[PDB]
């Protein structure tokens, strides 16, 4: 205990004190870079991008979102982008095909791990595909914890 | 000197190499044999999460002004010199066309991407003997229009002379030329809901004024000759198939059109009134 | 077996901080580089040192 | 000030600390997670050779 | 699930409910147990029901 | 499935437990704090009665 | 001190130019090379140079 | 089943521009799909 | 919110009384430490359980979500 | 008597967004009468707080 | 740091649980209570630098 440490009874933890909910969200939405036509919410396949990271994209949809109440790890990816320009040599220029991604998909932060709940889509301000999710983590107390 | 860099294995050569990027480490691995390639890798986010070049060109623009550690004698000095190389430049006229274009799209509440489209379509030409002068606001009545078509937004005619008169033909002649250009270097269903959004009706009436506005153009009765009329006598016809009182004078009045033209349609589709509605 | 002196021992009120440890466990070794420098960059979002 | 006489470095470690009676000064507790992320470089001798190859 | 609590929570709920527990001898930790997910001699089965009527 | 106590607290039975020796300190095994008297300032066991003072 | 200092040098003709890592282009994540804060001035130094030689 | 978008217990199956305003309801939020997909816990 | 189950302190099955602790106040008029008496949890450590519960679901569930 | 009100309009709203936006308190003139905190993001982790 | 303690050399012994632990003796002179300081760590990489520091 000694200057201001705790010992706690684990079994208390185990019978449910303290236990605590974490949500998180996540702020994403496209642009118009051209010749107007915008971004998309694409689910990438192999040949789909540029620079493609290690996600493991398996964990979404047709619509490039994720369906929620499935779990993710720290480094999995839940949206997608891809770049509408339009006019720079579009998808035969400079690259392969993998046509015009330039992928910047936002992976999750890569250590906290969890269940990914009720995403919600709906336009932006000017009229835009603008996207949050929002993700369900428990976080038992451990031994660090300031109290 | 091709400028290239190419990476490969030294001991898999199978292909232009089957490889991997750990960021986490900042190295890469061909992922057959298991050895580096190169180290210390340089990141493409940190920098987005640091901090209208297109529009504004190769040029870069700079505004110039006051500072707390500065003196208001020379500061004005600074605001009267300020203006000593925007004759160096085209990109005055430019960026007073970007400020007079953004002065009409704000005026008209559109938004940033309608400006940007705007922007887009004066940078486009610019600069022909085509564009010739023609009151310097012909050219921008033209690409506001150009820009907001093509960010799929439909604005009347009437909206554009409203906020500028461009005397409704030098704009039309410079919409023909405009749309040349545009086409060298290469609707009207989202009317309606402004039109109730004036009028203010719940989504029934909108949803059965757009049935019936494409079966009509299906069908036939072209009939009014720009059908945005027709369009404006599909709300009519509908709006008197309910009982609100939307009546023909408030609706001339309230959208600047023609009460005969609206007598005919109801004519035309007081024929047709069979087969137009769903429930 | 039985204990010397005597306890003060009862219920109290506490509450939970918000300085959890896993936003605050953080290790590197050879990680990214910062384009002005060449040092390792800022952050335990970005893996910093 | 900020990337001479001092600046980032590399092999770091930072948590939080609690006490324990059982361990004496020069030692320290150091967590198994931190433990996989460092590193040190050893060389290969005939001394070391049965107990590094082990451990690759 | 539809209700107004998390999945977890109500795991961790359901985790603190007591069974008869007379034959327990009876039946065989799944550790030692030679066979994989749950067979009937190494575990029990449990359904529940519930409806917003 | 099977679970033990040990581990955790989802399978402990017990959830309550009393615990008692030499009620009248014949063994003296510790004192009681006081502060101007060590019988009043203290109240007597349940168990008193089934040992003599 | 006549091999390292004589006040000719001291009053600045000809300017060096500082290499491309003292002032990297960010590439700036969607469609710009970022340029920065010493490119910049540079580009308006060499700009009012030719200003200044054209007018004279 | 695709979107529910409001109070409705409905399986509006939207997929691509079908009055994304949703027709027996009023909303413009368009929530979206809780999964039919099978999960798993751990309440350890 | 939810009356927990298995008190920290002992740990018995504790939320069996919950509702019947309500209808101990409205139809009898009764004090609430008579009311856990003969509610019986001669222990304390169950008895503060309930004694500082404050419901929440009530005011959770009467949304009408969906 | 049109034409410039709306854009007008346009910066009467504009100010008063990037004001209480930012925190900076004044015009598009880089922190004259300059004083800070006065836009706090609100404080919003416990009913208390 | 204020002076020439904060600074000691260590041995390890590895402690799953996550986090740091510590002898009692030395809490003073690093001049921190347990109030959720945090730690600083860092590692040598060749045997002379392991040396000086096991030494001294
Ligand atoms: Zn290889
Ligand atoms: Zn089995
Ligand atoms: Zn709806
Ligand atoms: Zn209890």
């Amino acid at each position: 205990n000694q200057e201001d440490s705790m010992i706690m009874n684990q079994s208390s933890i185990d019978r449910g004190l303290f236990r605590s909910l974490f949500f998180r969200s996540y702020m994403d939405q496209e642009k118009k870079y051209g010749m107007s036509i915008t971004e998309t919410f694409e689910k990438p396949q192999r040949t789909n991008t540029l620079r493609m990271k290690h996600g493991t994209y398996d964990k979404l949809d047709d619509d490039g979102l994720i369906a929620p109440g499935v779990r993710v790890s720290g480094e999995d990816v839940i949206i997608g982008k891809t770049t509408p320009i339009s006019p720079d040599e579009e998808e035969l220029g400079q690259r392969t095909a993998y046509h015009s991604k330039r992928d910047a998909s936002t992976p999750l932060r890569s250590t906290e791990n969890g269940i990914v709940d009720q995403v919600l889509v709906t336009t932006n301000q000017d009229g835009l595909k603008f996207v949050k999710v929002r993700v369900r983590t428990t976080k038992i107390p451990q031994i660090g914890d300031k109290f | 000197p091709n400028l290239n860099i190419v990476l490969t294995c030294p001991e898999c050569k199978v292909y232009p190499p089957k490889i991997v990027e750990r960021f986490s480490e900042g190295d890469v691995v061909c992922a057959l044999c298991g050895l580096v390639l190169s180290d210390k890798l340089v990141d493409t986010r940190s920098e987005w999460r640091t901090f209208n070049p297109l529009l504004d060109g190769n040029n870069l623009s700079t505004r110039i002004g006051k500072g707390e550690t500065t003196d208001m004698r020379f500061t004005k000095e600074l605001n009267k010199a300020q203006g000593k190389n925007v004759m160096d430049k085209k990109d005055n006229e430019v960026q007073a066309a970007f400020a007079k274009i953004t002065m009409l799209c704000d005026a008209a509440e559109l938004p940033k991407i309608v400006k940007d489209c705007a922007k887009e379509a004066y940078k486009l030409c610019h600069d022909e003997k085509t564009l010739k002068g023609k009151s310097m606001e012909s050219i921008m009545a033209a690409s506001i229009l150009i820009g907001c078509r093509r960010a799929e937004v439909a604005r009347t005619f009437k909206e554009i002379q409203s906020l500028i008169h461009v005397k409704t033909k030098e704009f039309g002649k410079t919409l023909n030329i405009m749309k040349n250009i545009l086409r060298g270097k290469s609707q009207n269903l989202t009317y309606i809901p402004r039109f109730c959004s004036h009028l203010g009706l719940p989504m029934q009436v909108t949803t059965s004024a757009e049935y019936t506005a494409k079966k009509c153009k299906e069908i036939k009765e072209i009939a009014g000759k720009s059908p945005i009329t027709i369009a404006v006598v599909s709300i009519y016809l509908n709006i008197l198939l309910f009982q609100i009182p939307i009546t023909a004078a408030k609706v001339g009045q309230t959208l600047q059109v023609t009460e005969g033209t609206i007598k005919s349609g109801y004519k035309i589709l007081y024929e047709h009134r069979d087969k137009l509605v769903d429930p | 077996k039985k204990l010397m002196a005597q306890i003060f021992f009862g219920p109290t009120y506490y509450q939970r901080l918000r300085h959890m440890v896993d936003d605050k466990i953080h290790a590197r070794a050879r990680g990214p580089m910062q384009v002005l420098t060449r040092q390792p960059v800022e952050g335990r979002s970005r893996d910093g040192g | 000030r900020g990337n001479l006489m001092g600046k980032r470095v590399d092999f770091s470690a930072r948590t939080v600390i609690s006490g324990d009676p059982n361990l004496e000064l020069d030692q320290v507790g150091v967590p198994k997670s931190i433990a996989k992320t460092l590193t040190y470089p050893e060389v290969v001798t005939p001394y070391n050779i049965d107990r590094l190859t082990q451990l690759v | 699930n539809t209700t107004v609590l998390a999945d977890e929570f109500i795991a961790h709920r359901l985790g603190l409910i007591p069974l008869q527990s007379m034959d327990i001898e009876q039946l065989e930790y799944s550790r030692d147990c030679f066979c994989e997910d749950h067979c009937d001699k190494c575990s029990v089965v449990l359904t529940l029901q519930a409806f917003g009527e | 499935k099977k679970g033990i106590a040990k581990e955790h607290a989802k399978w402990g039975p017990a959830a309550a437990i009393e615990f008692e020796y030499d009620p009248w300190n014949k063994l003296k095994h510790t004192d009681y704090w006081y502060e101007q008297d060590s019988a009043k300032e203290w109240p007597q066991s349940k168990n008193c009665e089934y040992e003599d003072p | 001190n006549e091999v390292f200092s004589r006040p000719e040098w001291m009053i600045l003709t000809c300017l060096p130019v500082p290499p491309p890592p003292v002032r990297p282009s960010i590439s700036f994540n969607e469609s710009q090379r970022g340029e920065d804060d010493l490119t910049f001035k540079l580009a308006d130094i060499l700009k009012a140079n030719i200003s200044l030689e054209t007018l004279e | 089943l695709k979107y529910i978008c409001a109070e409705c217990s409905s399986k509006l199956s939207l997929s691509r521009t079908d009055a994304v305003r949703c027709k027996d309801c009023g909303h413009r939020i368009l929530l979206k799909a809780r999964t039919k997909r099978l999960v798993q816990f751990e309440a350890r | 919110m939810i009356v927990p189950v298995r008190c920290f302190s002992c740990g018995k099955v504790v939320g069996d009384k919950w509702e019947s602790y309500l209808n101990l106040l409205q139809e009898d008029e009764l004090d609430e430490g008579t009311a856990l008496s003969r509610l019986g949890l001669k222990r304390y450590c169950c008895r503060r359980m309930i004694l500082t519960h404050v419901d929440l679901i009530e005011k959770f569930l009467r949304y009408n979500p969906l | 008597f049109n034409m410039k009100l709306a854009i007008n309009a346009k910066t009467i709203t504009s100010g008063l967004k990037y004001a209480l936006a930012t925190g900076n308190w004044g015009e598009q003139k880089k922190a004259m009468s300059s004083r800070a905190g006065v836009s706090q993001v609100l404080n919003r982790y416990t009913y208390s707080s | 740091s204020l002076h020439k303690m904060s600074m000691m050399a260590h041995r390890v012994k590895v402690i799953p649980y996550s986090t740091f632990r510590l002898n009692l003796s030395v809490t003073s002179p690093y001049n921190a209570d347990f109030d959720g300081d945090e730690m600083n760590l860092h590692v040598p990489q060749s045997e002379e630098t392991r040396a000086e520091l096991s030494q001294l």
